């Protein structure tokens, strides 16, 4: 996978994962249907957890998404907001990059995620690997080979991190 | 190590001491006890059976009976004696045994430094003497 | 860097910045979980008494109603911030499980009683206390030891075994009832390596012929054994707890 | 003014023997008072010496009663002789003289020890030893933290697993104190036998399983992590202060060393210059 | 852009709608008190009364207390004062609501059932 996906010829296409969500809820509310607990003795009926379930559900079922993409081409491209559809984000540079981000815990542990920042852009969360640092600017290094923008870094300017495109 | 246990025995006998005679009249009504039906009654009789007993209680041994044979005693609320014995056994024994393994192994590990840099010392002036060997090679 | 206009996730970890700041870093916060923890423990103090009980049992289950809220507060915040972090930790699997058996056995009928009521009251007391910081270098070093005595445990086990075999020889139905059963045979050599008060032990196999007979040899070689035994597994706790303990140290 | 000259007076050796010779004696009250007939009878000794020991406690108050308790409130020996001071004369001012409402006699041995406490006060070896070993009263205070909430657990647990039932086992599981002091019991070695003997007769085949969990828990863990904390720590703050002082030796050492270098080189400039003169 | 858009499609802008939810819960928990107050009153017909729904929409109530804070604090950011005056109308209007239906529920103790 890790020579397939970073070459990315010319467009990207990105999705979310909320479908997932919505089918296990659908799944959920299923099981909870059929043969639920008998609890009259408790002078109580509890189908209205399943009910907001649904109603839960089928909102989150509803965030259709067709294919996320920009303008990532490996030309002069305008990394122009594109979707099957409407079209709504355009901008002459200087506001897709790509950035590393940190989170903590009450103990300290530290959690690496990253993000192709823009004007209602997708991220770029890896998979589920995040407790050392690695390599950092190598896969920046990559995405730079594809369309060099931006590979920003936590915090201030400071150095370890480059820029490409800027606006003065 | 007894050459360096030289204050560790000196604080051990002298915390016996001060326990020992503070714990004399305070189950000053065990001993002295018209209950007919008792048999640890001479542990805490006179001043060297309090040693006694005081050292069995620093050594640990069948404290829990120890303890219910006091209980035989009219029960006033165990405010002050019973936490002021228990406090004293296990203080003691954990706080003596632990300085005392505590300082035997430093003595171990003084040793052994005294040992490491021996042999250092010794692996040093070994290599001095095959430089100077090779200098007296070359020289003549 | 310059950072000319926020986006979204800029935005979305600016909130969770915020939302990581209080209760988490914040002490007062803290320090009103571990004083409502501790006045709950009072109330636990407290128990073991009908005279007091009688005028405190709605007080109690009132306060037990509050102090699971506030766990299941606790719960779903942490799960906020994302299920699979909180499902993959080392100690919030443990909190999510004491809120879970006990908000199962509150709001469900159960057969808990008291004996699972107050254990998981005290573990969510530990489980607290441990993260303000002056024990919590010595139960993570507790933790970092016991693998360490596992090896320890299951070679005593192992050796008390395979001397056991020596022992069931001359065990069962002959000074019985604590030499029998094979598994209380086995816990009474535990006691006796534990090595306190087997005297009684040593006067029921006493008189066997009066003056040697096997009252000589079985318990000759079974003291020299828990002597050795009980040696060799008080040596390997100390060392294995100071062996782990300079790990601490570095 | 004079505060430099009671401070000299206070620096000499004379008035803590003074002092020292008091307390000895105080000492020997003490063990003749342990006796019954020197207790009440022959005891004019008693009373004059005690006075005398009084007077001397009440005049080292006055010594301390200065502006040093700006130094008597952070330190370390000095906070605890002040409030010994304190909780030696308040008691037997309301006991020697009492004339109040009171139970009975339990702090006259007591007093006298507390006494002796501040005859050891002096011997500055004994002090180094307490500053050597002073930085384990947070390790020690934080395993006996440990030890508390593991009774606790256990104490609740033993009291809903035997006392709750209420069909025996009572005062060993049952009322709260006895409870604490049968766990106490059970984690040290001794009286786990009787103890053992008493409950598996209760209709209860897994409190022997139970009572072995806990002893291998706790006695275990217990003695063997205070005996490693303190013998790690007591090596440790050993080790650093034999650095110091052979570093404190060798700095003697080459200062003495540049010393004779700097003597040679004067005498070899000084021959030089009367060989030049000369 | 496309308010048109927006309310097009795939899915929709920001919260918003998260938040107008509070909304509808509102008006269908302002039906249901009105509901239970009319048969507290006049009719007398403790049958059909919401003394068997007791807990689900306690839980309701307080899902839609969070809606409508969580809405609030994800939609103050857009630095327009009509949004956030809306916000905290809905918070404030959900959150007297919800005491009055607790002190209604706490009031009428004694006529649903016993334990
Ligand atoms: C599921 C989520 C959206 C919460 C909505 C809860 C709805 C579905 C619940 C809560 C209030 C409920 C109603 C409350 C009162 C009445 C009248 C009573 O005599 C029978 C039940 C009945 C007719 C209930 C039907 C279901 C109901 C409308």
């Amino acid at each position: 996978m890790c020579w397939v996906m970073p070459p990315s010829v010319f467009v990207l296409e990105y999705y979310l994962d909320t479908l997932w969500k919505g089918t296990m809820l659908f799944i959920i509310c299923l099981v909870f249907i059929s043969c639920n607990v008998l609890r009259e003795v408790k002078y109580q009926e509890t189908w209205c957890f399943p009910a907001y379930g649904m109603v839960i559900g089928l909102w989150l079922m509803l965030s259709s998404i067709p294919q996320r993409r920009l303008v990532l081409n490996h030309t002069r491209g305008m990394y122009h907001f594109s979707i099957q559809g409407r079209t709504v984000c355009q901008g002459p540079m200087h506001l897709v990059y790509v950035r590393l981000a940190l989170s903590s815990d009450a103990y300290g542990g530290r959690f690496f995620q990253l993000v192709l920042c823009g004007h209602k852009l997708e991220p770029l969360v890896l998979v589920q690997l995040s407790e050392r640092y690695e390599q950092m600017e190598f896969l920046g290094r990559h995405l730079a080979r594809k369309l060099n923008i931006n590979y920003f870094d936590y915090l201030a300017s400071s150095y370890r991190h480059v820029v490409r495109h800027w606006p003065l | 190590a007894l050459k360096s246990m030289t204050f560790l025995l000196m604080l051990l006998l002298i915390f016996f001491y001060i326990f020992a005679v503070t714990g004399v009249y305070f189950f000053r009504e065990y001993s002295r006890s018209t209950i007919e039906g008792l048999e640890y009654n001479m542990f805490f009789s006179d001043l060297l059976n309090s040693l006694v007993t005081v050292f069995i209680l620093f050594t640990l041994d069948h404290w829990y009976a120890v303890l219910q044979d006091i209980w035989k005693v009219p029960e006033s609320s165990r405010v002050f004696s019973s936490i002021y014995v228990i406090l004293w056994l296990l203080l003691g024994s954990i706080i003596f045994r632990n300085i005392i393994v505590a300082m035997m192994v430093t003595n171990f590990q003084n040793i052994r430094s005294e040992l490491s840099e021996e042999m250092s010392h010794l692996e040093v002036q070994y290599k001095a003497d095959m430089f100077k060997q090779q200098i007296i090679q070359r020289r003549q | 860097d310059v950072m000319e206009k926020k986006d979204a996730w800029d935005v979305q970890e600016f909130i969770t910045q915020m939302y990581i700041k209080q209760l988490l870093r914040h002490p007062a916060f803290q320090l009103l979980l571990a004083f409502l923890l501790l006045s709950n423990a009072i109330t636990i103090a407290l128990r073991t008494n009908s005279y007091l009980g009688q005028k405190h049992y709605e007080l109690f289950s009132t306060i037990d109603d509050i102090v699971l809220t506030i766990l299941i507060c606790e719960v779903l915040l942490g799960w906020l911030n994302g299920f699979w972090i909180f499902w993959k930790d080392g100690w919030n699997i443990l909190n999510f499980a004491i809120v879970f058996i006990l908000f199962m056995g509150f709001f469900i009928k159960q057969l808990d009683m008291v004996a699972i009521t107050y254990p998981l009251r005290v573990l969510r007391l530990v489980h607290v206390c441990m993260a303000v910081e002056p024990l919590a270098r010595i139960i993570k070093v507790i933790l970092q030891s016991m693998p360490d005595l596992a090896n320890v445990m299951a070679l005593i086990l192992f050796f008390m075994l395979v001397f056991s075999v020596f022992g069931v020889t001359l065990f069962g139905a002959f000074v019985p009832k604590h030499f029998q059963n094979m598994g209380v045979a086995l816990y009474t050599l535990f006691i006796c390596i534990t090595q306190d008060g087997w005297l009684d032990i040593y006067t029921d196999f006493q008189m066997d012929e009066r003056e040697y007979a096997m009252e000589v040899g079985g318990a000759i070689y079974f003291a020299v054994f828990i002597t050795l035994g009980a040696f060799i597994g008080l040596n390997l706790f100390v060392v294995v707890v100071t062996t782990n303990l300079e790990q601490m140290m570095k | 003014e004079c505060q430099a000259y009671f401070r000299k007076v206070i620096k000499s050796t004379f008035f803590q023997i003074v002092m020292i010779t008091t307390v000895t004696t105080n000492s020997f009250l003490l063990v003749l008072g342990t006796n019954y007939d020197i207790q009440f009878e022959f005891f004019r000794t008693f009373e004059v010496s005690e006075l005398f020991f009084v007077s001397v406690y009440v005049c080292e108050f006055l010594m301390k009663v200065y502006v040093d308790p700006i130094t008597y409130w952070k330190d370390g020996y000095n906070i605890l002789d002040v409030i010994i001071l304190i909780i030696l004369t308040i008691p037997y001012l309301l006991r020697k003289i009492k004339g109040n409402h009171s139970a009975y006699l339990h702090f006259a041995d007591g007093i006298q020890s507390l006494r002796i406490l501040k005859l050891i006060s002096y011997s500055r070896g004994i002090r180094t030893l307490i500053i050597a070993v002073g930085e384990t009263v947070y390790t020690v205070a934080s395993v006996l933290t440990l030890l508390f909430l593991l009774m606790f657990v256990f104490a609740i647990l033993g009291f809903c697993l035997f006392g709750v039932t209420d069909r025996g086992d009572l005062e060993n599981w049952g009322n709260l104190a006895s409870a604490f002091f049968t766990l106490f019991s059970l984690a040290t070695v001794d009286g786990w036998t009787d103890l053992q003997e008493e409950l598996d007769k209760r209709k209860f085949t897994v409190s022997r399983a139970f009572t072995i969990l806990f002893i291998l828990l706790a006695s275990f863990i217990f003695l063997n992590m205070f005996v490693g904390v303190m013998i790690m720590h007591t090596e440790d703050s050993m080790k650093k202060f034999e650095r110091d002082l052979t570093l404190e030796r060798n700095l003697a050492i080459m200062e003495e060393k540049q010393i004779i270098l700097k003597r040679q080189q004067e005498e070899v400039n000084r021959l030089m210059n009367t060989q030049k003169s000369g | 852009m496309r308010w048109r858009d927006r309310i097009a499609v795939l899915c929709f802008p920001p919260g918003l709608m998260l938040t107008v939810a509070a909304l509808i819960l509102f008006f269908i928990h302002m039906g249901v008190f009105a509901s239970d107050v009319h048969n507290f009153c006049v009719i007398h017909n403790y049958d059909h009364m919401s003394f068997r729904y007791t807990v689900v929409l306690i839980f309701s109530q307080v899902i839609s207390i969070g809606w409508a804070a969580m809405g609030s604090l994800y939609a103050e950011m857009t630095g327009d004062k009509f949004l956030r005056c809306f916000a905290l109308t809905i918070l404030i209007l959900n959150g007297a609501m919800f005491f009055n239906r607790l002190c209604l529920e706490f009031l009428a103790i004694n006529y649903r059932e016993e334990r």
